[PDB]
């Protein structure tokens, strides 16, 4: 009657998980191969393909990899271990705005030289906040991290720079991209296709408000694990840009001292000028027209004829409770509280404070801690805010959330899914040998 | 309504060439496999050649084996046979005919579906 | 037209693109890449040993000699080579795979044994 | 007579040592030798596969039926096999290659078609 | 009916298992485990290597068209299939192998120019 043929070639995949590999054109490795540019992208005509973010594997490996990168790139850098003495420190003399107060301190303390037998007096302007004091009343200080781990000087050579990176598949598997543009991070996609290698990604990292990743492409898509669980972070994609410019008004004029046999630290010499808060503007207007966006969209998963209300964040240290970026190598915390301070029910800026830290843990990890070099002059920076993380408490009310790495990650992997392709299989036909 | 049309030729000579062609419509074309079945004016069916429907395999009764050619076109819906030598016994009605094979993914056939009117020929 | 460009096709369409998918088989930082390398390498070769096993090496479509037990699937030829693509194909007949591949090894075994005794 | 012995012998005679190079095609510090060696297996994959999709699995000389344009090179065979040697043919040639590769594949694909209608 | 079960086992029956053994040859700290998965993929292509330069490529059991010089093993067959495991056979042809395996390439070399030269 009918028998059984074999086949190969078949285009069936299954669900899998595989290594992926980085292409690009320092966040390098100069071991990413080049993009292999122009990727070709076959539309799959009528496959309909299960997606399902938050379980997607592409999320961890992008995690690893940028974690184990930047370990890689400090192995070779000074460690500042002649700096664990008691700091003197007194008040800054310069013209301080109130803003200011209490945040800088003019620091001496004696230095390891290029001789096992010579000591060199140097002095530097530290932020308060990498210092802790150890007298009451006196004017001994020391290093936050003297008592944790050794801090490292990152190389003032390396930039911090967010250069994309594309992850292509290797042989015998493939990446599917889902195109529906109101997709919302789960379920069935209908129109699926396949990828070579995804888009670049730009190694993003921030907290409570997602810069420079991809917008939506016609309105603004709330996408969580589980809308009513109250305990999952919500990321919202926007469909528009909100611009925002940082600064950091201060001429800061940088130092170095040798601390041993080709060891060199720096540090903020002085400052040219008045001494100013750094800060970023958010434009006020595009502000409200984008949270009234969010909004709407949000009542499409709450009550309808409800409240939502917005506000700052609870709790928790510097690290969580504001929006932490690299803003032109400097290390910003910015207070959001002005922002997220209104109730929705059923040519004006908005400015933000911003703290600055030399010392900074970047991972949430104990054991290590990353001395950022002083940047020479005064720093500007302007990004696009395309997304936002929130987390949920009548009335609804949300607060910036987005202390997890991996949800930055998530907003741009979403699309993606790595399957394997299995190419022998069988069916019934009128052939016989 | 499926319909098989013969425009092939007339009366010829013996040892010359003759030319037949069949149009269709009302189906695909490029879905069936087809035959020429022969009729002489006193006598029954005889099967004469068969062509694939992709036109690769080509299949002939040993009588005509070494002077015919069966072809096709599936963009022109075109069955035709070129028949060589002509014989005198080769005087008869030509049916265009759709069926006598399948494709192996396709149900088999070994029967004749559709029939065209008949070309008649002449061998003088 | 391309890789996987008849994942949504039907079967008797898809049958037609088998070269399409069989050439997009093949081709500490930097180690991962070739343990990949190695093992994308060793799936390959274990479909290339099966085919071998059951006497399809060298072609992409292959006639056997096992007949198809109604029990596995019982559609007609025109629902599966006509309707069903190959991705719904290989998830009804999933269970009954491995049976498959046996029955394929033990004909094979019988016919070699057979041909050797008619070359004697 | 040892490896590439014959590369400077005309092709009619050069294809007398087949499986004299095909036998040499096989067999952090040590990464690139690794990376050498699974590079090295992949090539030779390729082109075992590439024979496999030509329908020339398993052989060293392989009769097709794609036709010789005259185009790519119309030397006739006391020309191409008694004087020129198979660097020589293999410059003259060279960008005509991915269009015989072509050929190549698509009459295989029509020779599996024709030989599965006609084993029914 | 394992892998290795019939080791013990006569010519004439360990022939029947071929199969259960052909399945079981595929599948800083971790090289030395890199390095061995590559090379167990160079040794296996080389068996598959020399199986097509002699015309086996493909099958389990091959015959050829060399035959057996009686100085290499004057046993008869009921000694060689009746009374002899694969384990004391080879150490038995152990010291003629080479010869046999050059023999053997060389009835294919011969026996693939005759068979181009018979389809003109
Ligand atoms: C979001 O995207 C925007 C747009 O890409 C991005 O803003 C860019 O930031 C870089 C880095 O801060 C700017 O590049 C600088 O341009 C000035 C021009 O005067 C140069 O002098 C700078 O060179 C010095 O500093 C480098 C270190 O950054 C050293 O390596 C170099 O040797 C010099 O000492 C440098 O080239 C770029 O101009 C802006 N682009 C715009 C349009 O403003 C923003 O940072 C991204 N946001 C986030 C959070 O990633
Ligand atoms: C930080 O303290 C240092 C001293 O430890 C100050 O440097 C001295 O400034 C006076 C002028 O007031 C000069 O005459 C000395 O020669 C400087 N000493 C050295 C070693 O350079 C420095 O000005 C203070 N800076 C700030 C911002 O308060
Ligand atoms: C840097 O070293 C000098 C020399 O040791 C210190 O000056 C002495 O400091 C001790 C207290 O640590 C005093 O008892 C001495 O009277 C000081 N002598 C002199 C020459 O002034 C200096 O205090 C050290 N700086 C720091 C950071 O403590
Ligand atoms: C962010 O907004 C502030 C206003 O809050 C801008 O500050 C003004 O800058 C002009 C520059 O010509 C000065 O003349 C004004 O006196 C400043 N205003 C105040 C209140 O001091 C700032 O320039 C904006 N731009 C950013 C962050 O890039
Ligand atoms: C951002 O700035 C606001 C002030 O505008 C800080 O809010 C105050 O926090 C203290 C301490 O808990 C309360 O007693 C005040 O009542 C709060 N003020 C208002 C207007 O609510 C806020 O803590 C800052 N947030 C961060 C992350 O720095
Ligand atoms: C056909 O299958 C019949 C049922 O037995 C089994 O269950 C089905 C679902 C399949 O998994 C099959 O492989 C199993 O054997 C058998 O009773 C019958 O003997 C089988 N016939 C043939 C042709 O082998
Ligand atoms: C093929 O069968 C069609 C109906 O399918 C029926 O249900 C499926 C699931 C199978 O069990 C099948 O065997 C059953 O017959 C008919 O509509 C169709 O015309 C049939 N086509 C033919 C005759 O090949
Ligand atoms: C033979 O070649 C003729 C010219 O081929 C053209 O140029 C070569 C280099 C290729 O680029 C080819 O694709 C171009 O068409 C053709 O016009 C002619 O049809 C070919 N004849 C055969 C036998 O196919
Ligand atoms: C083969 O050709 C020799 C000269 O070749 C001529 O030029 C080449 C490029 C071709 O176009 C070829 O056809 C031309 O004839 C002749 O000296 C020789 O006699 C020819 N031999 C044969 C067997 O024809
Ligand atoms: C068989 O081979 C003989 C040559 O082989 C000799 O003996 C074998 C065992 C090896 O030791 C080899 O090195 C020696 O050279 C020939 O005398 C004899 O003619 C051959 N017989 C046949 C049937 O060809
Ligand atoms: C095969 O030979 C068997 C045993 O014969 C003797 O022992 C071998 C090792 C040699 O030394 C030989 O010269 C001796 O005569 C026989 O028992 C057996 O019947 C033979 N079988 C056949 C079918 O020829
Ligand atoms: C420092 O601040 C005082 C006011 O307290 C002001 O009079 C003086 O001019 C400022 N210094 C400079 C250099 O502007
Ligand atoms: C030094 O700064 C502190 C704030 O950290 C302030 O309370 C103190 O009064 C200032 N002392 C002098 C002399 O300016
Ligand atoms: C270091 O000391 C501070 C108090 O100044 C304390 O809060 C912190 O937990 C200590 N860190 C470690 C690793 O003991
Ligand atoms: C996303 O869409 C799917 C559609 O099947 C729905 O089940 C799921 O609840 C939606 N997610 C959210 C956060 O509403
Ligand atoms: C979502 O969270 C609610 C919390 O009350 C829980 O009851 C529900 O089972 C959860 N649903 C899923 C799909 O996790
Ligand atoms: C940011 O700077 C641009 C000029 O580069 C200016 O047009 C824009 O208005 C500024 N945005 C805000 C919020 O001040
Ligand atoms: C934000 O938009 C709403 C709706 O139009 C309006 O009522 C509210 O006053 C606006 N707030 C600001 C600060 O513009
Ligand atoms: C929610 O409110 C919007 C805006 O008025 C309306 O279009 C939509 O139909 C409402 N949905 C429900 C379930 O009431
Ligand atoms: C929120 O806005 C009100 C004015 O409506 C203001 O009094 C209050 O301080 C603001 N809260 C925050 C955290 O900025
Ligand atoms: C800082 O001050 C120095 C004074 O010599 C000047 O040359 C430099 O341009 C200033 N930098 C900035 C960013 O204003
Ligand atoms: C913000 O988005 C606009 C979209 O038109 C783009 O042109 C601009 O370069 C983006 N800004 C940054 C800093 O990437
Ligand atoms: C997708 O389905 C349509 C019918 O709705 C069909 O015409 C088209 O050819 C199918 N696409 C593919 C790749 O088979
Ligand atoms: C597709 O399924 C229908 C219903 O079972 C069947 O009639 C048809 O023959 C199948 N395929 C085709 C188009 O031949
Ligand atoms: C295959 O097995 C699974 C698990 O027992 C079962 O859910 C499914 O229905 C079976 N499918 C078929 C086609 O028998
Ligand atoms: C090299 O060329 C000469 C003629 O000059 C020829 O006799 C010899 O056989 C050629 N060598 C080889 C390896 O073919
Ligand atoms: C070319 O071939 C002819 C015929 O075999 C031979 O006589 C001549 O010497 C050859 N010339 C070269 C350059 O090999
Ligand atoms: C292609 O090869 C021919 C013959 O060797 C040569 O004449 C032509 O210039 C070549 N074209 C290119 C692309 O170099
Ligand atoms: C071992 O030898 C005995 C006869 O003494 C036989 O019955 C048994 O099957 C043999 N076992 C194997 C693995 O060949
Ligand atoms: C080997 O087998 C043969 C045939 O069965 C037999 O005659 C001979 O005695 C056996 N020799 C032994 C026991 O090794
Ligand atoms: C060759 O092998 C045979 C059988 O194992 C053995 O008897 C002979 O002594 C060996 N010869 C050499 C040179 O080892």
């Amino acid at each position: 009657n009918l028998w059984v043929t074999v086949y190969y070639g078949v285009p069936v995949w299954k669900d899998a998980e595989t290594t992926l590999f980085c292409a690009s054109d320092v966040w390098a490795t100069h071991a990413c191969v080049p993009t292999d540019p122009n990727p070709q992208e076959i539309h799959l005509e009528n496959v309909t393909e299960e997606f399902n973010m938050w379980k997607n594997n592409m999320v961890e490996q992008m995690h690893e990899d940028i974690i184990s990168l930047w370990d890689q790139s400090l192995k070779p850098c000074v460690k500042l271990t002649p700096l664990c003495v008691t700091l003197q420190c007194t008040n800054v003399t310069n013209n301080i705005t109130d803003d200011m107060r209490g945040e800088l301190k003019n620091c001496s303390f004696n230095a390891t030289t290029e001789l096992r037998n010579k000591r060199q007096k140097v002095y530097s302007l530290f932020y308060r906040l990498d210092i802790v004091p150890m007298g009451e009343n006196s004017t001994n200080y020391r290093l936050i991290n003297c008592n944790t781990s050794a801090i490292t000087q990152a190389c003032p050579k390396v930039s911090f720079e967010p250069i994309p990176i594309h992850y292509c598949a290797p042989a015998g598997f493939a990446i599917l991209k889902c195109k529906d543009k109101k997709f919302n991070g789960t379920g069935p996609c209908p129109s699926v296709s396949t990828v070579q290698c995804t888009h670049g990604i730009k190694p993003v990292v921030s907290t409570q408000l997602l810069l420079n990743g991809s917008l939506a492409e016609e309105e603004v898509i709330i996408r969580s694990e589980n809308i009513t669980n109250n305990a999952k972070n919500i990321l919202v994609q926007l469909n528009t840009p909100v611009q925002i410019n940082c600064t950091r008004p201060n001429n800061n004029t940088v130092k170095s001292i040798r601390i041993g046999p080709g060891q060199a630290f720096y540090y903020t010499g002085d400052i040219i000028g008045d001494i100013r808060q750094a800060h970023c503007n958010v434009s006020k207007a595009t502000w409200n027209e984008t949270l009234g966006k969010v909004v709407k969209q949000l009542r499409k998963h709450f009550g309808n004829n409800t409240i939502i209300r917005f506000a700052q964040s609870s709790g928790g240290d510097l690290e969580v409770t504001t929006h932490s970026f690299n803003c032109g190598g400097e290390f910003f915390y910015c207070n959001t509280s002005g922002l997220f301070n209104s109730t929705w029910i059923s040519n004006d800026s908005i400015t933000l404070p911003c703290r600055i830290k030399q010392i900074i843990n970047m991972w949430q990890r104990i054991g290590q801690a990353m001395y950022a070099p002083p940047i020479q002059g005064v720093i500007r920076c302007v990004s696009n805010i395309t997304g936002l993380i929130l987390t949920r408490d009548t009335t609804e009310t949300f607060r910036p959330g987005g202390g997890d790495m991996r949800d930055n990650w998530r907003s741009e992997l979403y699309k993606y899914k790595v399957v394997k392709i299995e190419p022998l299989g069988v069916a019934p036909t009128r052939c016989k040998r | 309504e499926v319909q098989l049309v013969e425009t092939g030729g007339g009366l010829v000579q013996p040892g010359g060439s003759l030319k037949l062609s069949c149009r269709a419509s009302g189906y695909t074309f490029s879905s069936f496999a087809m035959s020429w079945v022969r009729q002489a004016p006193g006598k029954g069916l005889e099967w004469v050649s068969l062509i694939n429907d992709r036109g690769g395999l080509t299949f002939y009764v040993d009588s005509v084996k070494g002077r015919f050619t069966i072809s096709r076109d599936n963009s022109k819906n075109t069955l035709s046979l070129q028949m060589h030598s002509l014989r005198d016994g080769d005087t008869a009605v030509y049916y265009c005919a759709t069926g006598g094979m399948s494709s192996a993914l396709q149900s088999s056939k070994y029967y004749f579906d559709f029939w065209g009117q008949g070309a008649l020929v002449t061998v003088s | 037209l391309g890789f996987l460009g008849a994942a949504g096709s039907t079967m008797g369409a898809a049958s037609m693109t088998l070269t399409v998918q069989a050439r997009n088989l093949l081709s500490h930082w930097g180690i991962k890449q070739l343990q990949a390398r190695v093992l994308a390498v060793e799936h390959y070769l274990r479909d290339q040993q099966l085919l071998g096993i059951w006497g399809c090496s060298g072609k992409l479509i292959c006639c056997t000699n096992v007949p198809w037990n109604s029990s596995w699937s019982n559609r007609n030829l025109s629902e599966i080579w006509d309707n069903m693509t190959w991705l719904q194909w290989d998830k009804e007949i999933s269970n009954y795979t491995q049976i498959i591949y046996g029955l394929l090894e033990e004909s094979q075994n019988q016919q070699e044994k057979n041909e050797q005794d008619l070359l004697a």
